[PDB]
């Protein structure tokens, strides 16, 4: 029974539980790589080595981060739990196929763990340039483990984008268009249309790197008339939709965080929600070379690619003000959840708002491959991705436990966190500005000061992750099991209980025209 | 259950492909850098296993079972128009390459395209025949799909023989160019971008004339009605993009790229 | 180069870089602002225990949300592009040098005239001279006349390096089989540090840039001498 | 029609592979390889191949592909 | 001669085909004056420019190739 | 199958304790990882 | 050839509780043990081969 | 010199090229040595070669329109 | 459905408009006029045209279209 249930699964519930502990684990990993950064960065002097095996940490980081990390909770585990149930739907369109998504990243995660073990590890950051990631400068096995492990992470996630988008646009109750669907279904389906095209372009592109590296092609070596630079705009053609992939299921649970904690029956502005994403959507295919301002391209080109990067802030300030708009005359219920939203509310506009910064290619020339970078993207990742992945596990830990959280434990939580995170990352933007470069295992002497207070930050960050760790325990040591719970006339996915049967949905939900 | 949906047995499949793609990466690993294909064969043997046993038990959940509503059907068409969507994007990755090395040619070329030293084949030759061949295809897949809605049995199997025969004519015709072409995947950026792009589309063409042999083993066992045969549909829909493919290959490498 | 608890730019010391910095002002301030309002408005949305909790109209509101950004955006974008189009003017230069990125130091090629190339490498800790700066200084500076536009092209022999000097305004990626061009003019005599921007493997945090302006008197001499 | 698709298939798309057929065939026969020329954007080495004495592409034609020493 | 002068034909930062150029040019125009007797000093403006703008590796392995017949330009 | 509370989950949580030492191997596996990582890498 | 459809829908809908890659009887269970012996066996043998390549 | 041998740039019935291409590389050339005070002695082969295929006519109407300043080609 | 296509429209379609309406109006300054040379491919007049003089064209512009003799 074990088996059938748990390796041989056809349950979106069982399937999303599957993918919130890989998740869980992998922000383990992810969090260990961190420590191990600001730990080198945190006294002047090398401590670990050189920049090997500082920029093998890195990269591990990043791909832990992103691929095991977030893309599994975010999609996998809340996608899987809160789709059908928000739709009324028994299951998935394609469930052992879900299954096959899920099973996928055990093997993508060995690989990479692999690539790490063997020789001197993949030290090419997680964006994989060649030369350096080609088989003269990173001989051996590790730059192919890495290329093999995200071969397995983007069959995973296409099958599972195939799986969400017929799921939202085929099982829906008869009477519901798209336009009465949740907006964290329409943040899944459009997500899972960004990775249905962006996956495919990084696979050709890294299918070349182990082609040029094994096969003796020369799509990126000049001396067969090849060009790095080609590699760049193929791996930024997936990785600007990327970032939107990372964020999008973040924007739509927010939406619901907020709504619910306001005690409304609907977000501000549904329609215009809904325009925003399909917006950030298209506008995330058109601006990839803001990833390349320095690498010589021609000047009307970096007009437009700052001048399209732009263009993405007028739909995010729609959702950003509908968030707001939402709390407006709200009955505020001041849970751990709508702490969680609110800290993504504002740092997720600090962080954007950097971006918007970075979009001007003349000031990018100054802040490209620096700390300016970091503190950016960590702002939009580290406080913005994560915080929706917090406020979302705090809000539905007690649907798919049927417990509930300690919530004096989980506002502690948020509040080491929150300082944590910001104690790593806001001086970053200091020295962005004074110029240490990214990717660095030491750093010229005047860098000191920010960098000791930045490490500092990483340390109260590890605690909140300790502390974490034990609320969940407590949560299911206790047993506190869940009674009422409010709104469900507004939040379906509540409405069969906590947590709902194995099989929900066997009779549809009756909606007329 | 009073809903028409598919709610799919427990299954091991997802597991055993799961572990095959483990077994075929690290095996290729393997074969690259410490010169053994033992790990490879056992991922390809454990593949082709798992890809048997799960399209097997779909027929069971169809044919035999009665599980495809028109519900189940419309999701399944969906699922295939948005994997090829996903295969389009996967080619277009290739033909940038191609479009970004040829439209400027490097120094290491000779500053042109094709790069000196480089004999490209006769698009008018062999070319020429490969896309008359996948037309015809195109053309013979049509005639099959209209003998079956017309519940005509004989001139279904026979037009769908005639488009696996195409199918493996193409494959000997490019197998047979691929041992006379005096360039090699090593003969540079030309080298690569040919016989990478055409090599994933002759992999493309393997995969989908093995699709249409096995409509033509189910349609030879009675499995498709007039108007239930989904397999059929999906397998024309993967072959039409296989020819479309090609043509896209056939004006941009073999003709503009000559 | 940057000092001790520095919060934004090292000075300029080109014009661009003066332009970055004023450019820099003028985004940060509007950056600010929009911040220090969304703090606000949250701050304002939950301190009251007066509730509207009934559907409320979006559209007009909308109007307004979507074109205040639009106007903010074309404000940092004019001043964004004179500054692109500004660096890409054509100057006419009076020197051209070639940088050549490597695992892991510099090499430098002035050939308008005659054959003059060398290496450049940092200098080890154990090695430095008593007020000397910790894997900054090099063996060998880039010398080169001040107040005179100066073409610097750039490419690697190897991996990828990129060629920056933050107080000069300039990032130069470094790429093998490209030679990639920038303009150089520094305002001001001195010695004027930067360091490799993109990952090159073992050494990438140790392969830094020291440009050495002086006058152009001084430049010839120097040029003779490192035949 | 089922009629019409099978009248195309025999009436235009299997005379156009016959005659397409025909051009090969009239076409085909060794024409003469080419003077080598150790060129050094072709016969590229960064790796050995994983099979053979690891020097041999795949579908390597000892008539038409030189080695990057030459013709065998 | 101080440098190499503005070419409207290379305008942008991708200075590649500007060096190459000349260097063609340079080859080329020695090539027609050896030929006919003619004189090489015809041909400095491109020997300046080549020199002025390409790496020296660039130039040490194309008069290498020019020298082993493996040179992939026409001259 | 087990339907409700505690039983929609791969781990028992029976007993808080053997649970305490499971979470604690599965999360604390995870964290050490790296650095078991880095000390392999730094002993070559 | 003849339809045999009906036969095959008697088998795979007998009401014997066994999952669908099971239903057609004895030849299923060795192709699932096979299939399932060389993936576990084949992933062991992929460990032992990480392990080796861990090391010089 | 008896004819302008055959160019395997122009192997085809319309020769119209051949005479344009000739025609610009005698004129390239002679500014180009009269540039640096070379000699045109080196651009003969052009102006036999153009001289021999070019229609008088189109020679005439080329000579007049460089003199204009209305020569549409690049020299 | 009709709500999708006015979505489309107001969402998508009439914001491109206004977007490359505001991309024209930047760049809609008058260009410094070239220099007259007298191509005798261009300004072909084998006929006169059947108004005017018959020596203008149609939409003639005298700030950017030369006679055969030049601007007026
Ligand atoms: C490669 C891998 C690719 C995956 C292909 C997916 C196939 C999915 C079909 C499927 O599983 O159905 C089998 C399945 C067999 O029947 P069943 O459900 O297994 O049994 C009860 C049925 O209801 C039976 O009802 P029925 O109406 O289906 O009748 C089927 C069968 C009933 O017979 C039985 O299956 C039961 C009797 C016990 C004998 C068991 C022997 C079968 C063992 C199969 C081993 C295959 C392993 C593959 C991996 C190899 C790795 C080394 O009756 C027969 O007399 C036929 C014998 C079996 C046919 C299948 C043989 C497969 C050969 C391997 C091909 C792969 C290569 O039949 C179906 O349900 C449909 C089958 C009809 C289509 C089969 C077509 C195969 C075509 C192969 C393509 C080769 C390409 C060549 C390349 C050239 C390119 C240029
Ligand atoms: C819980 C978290 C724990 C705390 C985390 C770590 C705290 C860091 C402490 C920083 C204090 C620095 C210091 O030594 O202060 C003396 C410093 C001495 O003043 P100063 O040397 O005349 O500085 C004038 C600069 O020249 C002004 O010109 P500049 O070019 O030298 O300055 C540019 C620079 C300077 O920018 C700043 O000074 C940052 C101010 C911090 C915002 C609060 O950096 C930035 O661009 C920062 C980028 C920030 C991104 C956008 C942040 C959104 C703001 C959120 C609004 C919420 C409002 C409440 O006083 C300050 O300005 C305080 C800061
Ligand atoms: C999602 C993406 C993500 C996240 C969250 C983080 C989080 C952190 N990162 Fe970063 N990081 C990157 C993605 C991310 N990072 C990328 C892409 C790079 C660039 C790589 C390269 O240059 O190639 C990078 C680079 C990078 C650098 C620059 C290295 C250099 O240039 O040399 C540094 C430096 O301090 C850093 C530090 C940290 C720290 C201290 C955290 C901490 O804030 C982490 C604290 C821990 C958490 C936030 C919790 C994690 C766990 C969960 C959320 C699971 C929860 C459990 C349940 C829900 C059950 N990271
Ligand atoms: C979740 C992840 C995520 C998200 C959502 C974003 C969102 C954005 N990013 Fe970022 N980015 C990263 C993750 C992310 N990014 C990562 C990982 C990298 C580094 C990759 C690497 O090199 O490893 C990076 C790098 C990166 C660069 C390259 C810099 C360089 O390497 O030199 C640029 C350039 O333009 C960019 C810009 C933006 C912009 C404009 C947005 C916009 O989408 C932000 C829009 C939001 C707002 C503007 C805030 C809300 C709006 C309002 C309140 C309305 C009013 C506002 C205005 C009028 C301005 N980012
Ligand atoms: C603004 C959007 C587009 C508007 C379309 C045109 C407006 C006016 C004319 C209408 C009819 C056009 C159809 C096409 C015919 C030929 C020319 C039209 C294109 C045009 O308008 O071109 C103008 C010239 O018109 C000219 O000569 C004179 C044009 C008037 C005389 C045309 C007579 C020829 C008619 C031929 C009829 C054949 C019909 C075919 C029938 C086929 C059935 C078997 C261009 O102006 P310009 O000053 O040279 O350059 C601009 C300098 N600043
Ligand atoms: C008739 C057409 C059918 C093709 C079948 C032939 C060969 C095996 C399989 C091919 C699969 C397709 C593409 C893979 C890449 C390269 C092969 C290209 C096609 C080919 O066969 O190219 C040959 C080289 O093969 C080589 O290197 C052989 C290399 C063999 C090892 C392949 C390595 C596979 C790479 C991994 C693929 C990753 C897939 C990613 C999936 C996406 C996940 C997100 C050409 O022969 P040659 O002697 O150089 O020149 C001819 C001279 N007379
Ligand atoms: C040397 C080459 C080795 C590489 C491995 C791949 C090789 C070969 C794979 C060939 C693909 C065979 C697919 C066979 C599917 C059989 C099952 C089937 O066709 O199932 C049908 C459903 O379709 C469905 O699931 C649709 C199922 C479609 C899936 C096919 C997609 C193509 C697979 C691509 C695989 C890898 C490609 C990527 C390479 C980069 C069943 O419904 P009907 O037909 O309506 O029947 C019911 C009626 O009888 C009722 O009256
Ligand atoms: C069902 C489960 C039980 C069965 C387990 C499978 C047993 C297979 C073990 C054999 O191992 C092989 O040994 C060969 C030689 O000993 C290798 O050829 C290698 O060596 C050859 C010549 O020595 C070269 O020509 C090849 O290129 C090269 O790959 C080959 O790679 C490798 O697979
Ligand atoms: C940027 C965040 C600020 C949020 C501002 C949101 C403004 C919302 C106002 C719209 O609600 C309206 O309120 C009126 C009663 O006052 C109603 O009468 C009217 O029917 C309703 O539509
Ligand atoms: C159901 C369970 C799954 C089955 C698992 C089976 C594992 C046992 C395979 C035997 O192992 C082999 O040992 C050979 C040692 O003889 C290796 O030969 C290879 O390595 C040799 C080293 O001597 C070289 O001669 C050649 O490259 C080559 O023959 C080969 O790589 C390796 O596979
Ligand atoms: C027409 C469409 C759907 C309306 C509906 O069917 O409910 C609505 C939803 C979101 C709207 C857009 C968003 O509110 C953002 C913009 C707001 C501006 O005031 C008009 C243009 C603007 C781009 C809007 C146009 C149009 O009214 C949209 C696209
Ligand atoms: C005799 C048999 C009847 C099938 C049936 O109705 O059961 C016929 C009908 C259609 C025939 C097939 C088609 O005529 C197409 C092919 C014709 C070739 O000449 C023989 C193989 C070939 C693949 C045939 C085999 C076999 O004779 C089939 C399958
Ligand atoms: Cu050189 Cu980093
Ligand atoms: O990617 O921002
Ligand atoms: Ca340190
Ligand atoms: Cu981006």
């Amino acid at each position: 029974m074990f088996i059938n249930r748990w390796l041989f699964s056809t349950n979106h519930k069982d399937i999303g539980t599957l993918y919130l502990l890989f998740g869980a684990w992998a922000g383990m990993v992810g969090t260990a790589l961190s420590l191990l950064i600001r730990a080198e960065l945190g006294q002047p002097g090398t401590l670990l080595g050189d920049d090997q095996i500082y920029n093998v940490v890195v990269t591990a980081h990043a791909f832990v981060m992103i691929f095991f990390m977030v893309m599994p909770i975010m999609i996998g585990g809340f996608g899987n739990w809160l789709v059908p149930l928000m739709i009324g739907a028994p299951d998935m369109a394609f469930p052992r196929m879900n299954n096959m998504s899920f099973w996928l990243l055990p093997p993508s995660f060995l690989l990479l763990l692999a690539s790490s073990m063997v020789e001197a590890g993949a030290g090419t950051g997680w964006t994989v340039y060649p030369p350096l990631a080609g088989n003269l400068a990173h001989a051996g096995a590790s730059v192919d483990l890495t290329i093999f492990s995200l071969h397995l992470a983007g069959v995973s996630s296409i099958l599972g984008a195939i799986n969400f988008i017929t799921t939202i646009i085929n099982m829906k109750p008869p009477a519901m268009s798209q336009y009465q669907t949740p907006l964290f279904v329409w943040s899944v389906m459009i997500t899972a249309v960004l990775l249905l095209l962006s996956l495919p372009v990084l696979a050709a592109g890294i299918t070349m790197l182990l082609t040029d590296r094994n096969l003796n092609t020369t799509f990126f070596d000049p001396a067969g008339g090849g060009d790095p630079i080609l590699y760049q705009h193929l791996f930024w053609f997936f990785g600007h939709p990327e970032v939107y992939i990372l964020i999008l299921p973040g924007f739509g649970m927010i939406s619901h965080i907020v709504t619910y904690y306001s005690g409304k029956k609907e977000p501000f502005g549904y329609m215009g929600m809904v325009w925003a994403m399909m917006s950030i959507g298209f506008l995330g295919f058109i601006v990839w070379a803001h990833h390349m301002f320095t690498v010589g391209m021609d000047v009307d080109t970096r007009a437009y690619f700052t001048s399209a990067t732009m263009i993405i802030a007028i739909p995010t300030g729609v959702k950003v003000f509908s968030w707001l708009a939402t709390l407006h005359g709200g009955n505020i219920k001041w849970s751990p959840a709508m702490m969680w939203a609110l800290g993504f509310i504002f740092l997720f506009t600090v962080g954007g708002l950097t971006g918007i910064v970075l979009a001007n290619s003349s000031l990018d020339i100054v802040l490209h491959d620096t700390y300016y970078v970091v503190a950016h993207f960590h702002y939009v990742l580290s406080m913005g991705a994560v915080f929706a992945i917090m406020g979302g596990f705090v809000h539905w830990f007690p649907l798919f436990s049927g417990y509930t959280l300690n919530d004096t434990w989980a506002k502690i939580h948020f509040a080491i966190m929150f300082v944590g995170v910001n104690m790593t990352f806001f001086p970053q933007h200091f020295l962005g500005l004074s110029g240490m470069p990214r990717r660095y295992s030491d750093y010229p002497d005047a860098y000191t000061m920010w960098n000791t207070i930045s490490s500092m930050g990483s340390f109260i960050s590890l605690t909140a992750v300790m502390l974490m760790v034990f609320i969940i325990w407590e949560a299911f040591a206790s047993k506190r099991e869940v009674l009422t719970v409010d709104l469900t006339t507004t939040n379906l996915e509540w409405l069969n209980g906590c947590p709902p049967p194995y099989h929900t949905f066997e009779e549809p939900t009756y909606v007329n025209l | 259950q009073t809903h028409a949906y598919h709610m799919v047995n427990p299954s091991p499949w997802p597991l055993t492909g799961a572990l095959s793609a483990l077994l075929m990466t690290s095996g290729l690993t393997m074969w690259f850098h410490f010169n053994s294909m033992t790990l490879l064969m056992i991922g390809l043997t454990t593949n082709m296993l798992t890809m048997y046993q799960w399209w097997r038990d779909v027929i069971r959940e169809s044919t035999f079972q009665g599980h495809h509503t028109p519900a189940v059907q419309k999701g399944l068409r969906y699922g295939m128009i948005l994997f090829i969507i996903s295969e389009v994007l996967f080619f277009t990755g290739f033909f940038w390459a191609f479009y970004h090395s040829s439209l400027a040619p490097t120094p290491e070329l000779g500053g042109c395209w094709p790069p000196t030293g480089i004999h490209p084949l006769n698009p008018l030759e062999v070319p020429l025949l490969n896309t008359s061949v996948l037309l015809a295809s195109g053309v013979s897949i049509t005639w099959a799909h209209h003998s079956l809605m017309e519940g005509d049995r004989k001139h279904m199997l026979q037009a769908l023989f005639i488009t696996i025969t195409l199918g493996v004519y193409f494959t000997l015709l490019q197998a047979s160019e691929y041992y006379e072409a005096p360039f090699t995947i090593s003969d540079g950026v030309y080298g690569s971008t040919f016989f990478v792009a055409t090599g994933f589309h002759g992999l493309h063409v393997i995969i989908g004339s093995t699709f249409l042999i096995v409509c033509f083993f189910r349609q030879l066992k009675f499995h498709f009605t007039s108007n239930h045969h989904f397999g059929f549909e999906a397998a024309a829909w993967y072959w039409h993009f296989v020819d479309v493919v090609w043509l896209f290959l056939y004006v941009s490498i073999y003709w503009w790229g000559s | 180069m940057a000092y001790p608890m520095q919060l934004g730019f090292q000075d300029a010391t080109s014009p661009i870089m003066e332009e970055l910095l004023h450019f820099h002002d003028h985004t940060l301030m509007i950056v600010f602002l929009i911040s220090s309002l969304v703090l606000y408005i949250i701050s304002l949305m939950l301190t009251t225990k007066l509730t509207h909790t009934s559907t409320m109209d979006a559209q007009e509101v909308e109007t307004i949300w979507t074109i205040l950004p639009a106007i903010i955006l074309i404000l940092i974008a004019l001043p964004s592009l004179r500054i692109l189009y500004m660096m890409d003017e054509i100057n006419n230069p009076s020197l051209t040098v070639k940088t050549m990125g490597h695992q892991w130091y510099w090499s430098y090629e002035y050939t308008d005239y005659e054959d003059l190339s060398f290496d450049s490498y940092m200098i080890p800790t154990s090695e430095l001279k008593p007020g000397e700066l910790r894997l900054l200084e090099v063996d060998n500076r880039v010398v080169l006349p001040m107040e005179m536009t100066i073409r610097m092209l750039v490419s690697s022999e190897d991996v990828l390096h990129s060629w920056a000097v933050p107080s000069l305004g300039l990032k130069t990626d470094a790429i093998p089989g490209r030679l990639n061009q920038t303009t150089l003019m520094s305002s001001r005599p001195g010695l004027y540090y930067g360091q490799c921007s993109e990952i090159c493997g073992s050494n990438h945090s140790f392969m830094p840039i020291v440009l050495e302006l002086v006058p152009l008197k001084y430049f010839e001499k120097w040029s003779a001498s490192m035949l | 029609g089922a009629r019409t698709w099978r009248f195309l298939t025999f009436g235009l798309a299997l005379p156009s592979v016959a005659l397409c057929t025909l051009n090969s065939w009239l076409h085909s026969g060794h024409r003469e390889r080419p003077a080598f020329i150790p060129y050094h954007h072709l016969r590229i080495r960064t790796k050995p191949f994983s099979w053979g004495d690891g020097n041999h592409t795949f579908f390597h034609n000892p008539r038409v592909n030189p080695l990057p020493t030459g013709y065998e | 001669y101080q440098t190499a002068p503005f070419d409207s034909r290379f305008p942008n930062q991708n200075q590649t085909r500007n060096c190459w150029q000349n260097y063609l040019d340079f080859h080329r125009c020695e090539k027609a004056m050896t030929a006919k007797g003619g004189d090489v000093s015809v041909c400095e403006w491109y020997r300046r420019v080549y020199k002025s703008l390409c790496p020296i590796s660039w130039v040490s392995t194309w008069d290498d190739r020019r020298a082993e017949g493996t040179f992939p330009g026409k001259i | 199958y087990e339907e409700g509370p505690g039983k929609n989950i791969p781990f028992s949580v029976e007993n808080k304790w053997r649970l305490l030492a499971m979470m604690t191997l599965f999360f604390g596996s995870g964290f050490a990882a790296p650095f078991f990582i880095v000390r392999h890498q730094l002993l070559k | 050839f003849e339809n045999r459809v009906a036969e095959k829908q008697k088998l795979f809908q007998e009401d014997n509780g066994l999952p669908v890659h099971l239903k057609g009887g004895a030849t299923d269970n060795i192709l699932y043990r096979v299939t399932m012996t060389l993936c576990l066996g084949g992933t062991l043998y992929s460990l032992y081969c990480l392990g080796w390549a861990s090391f010089p």
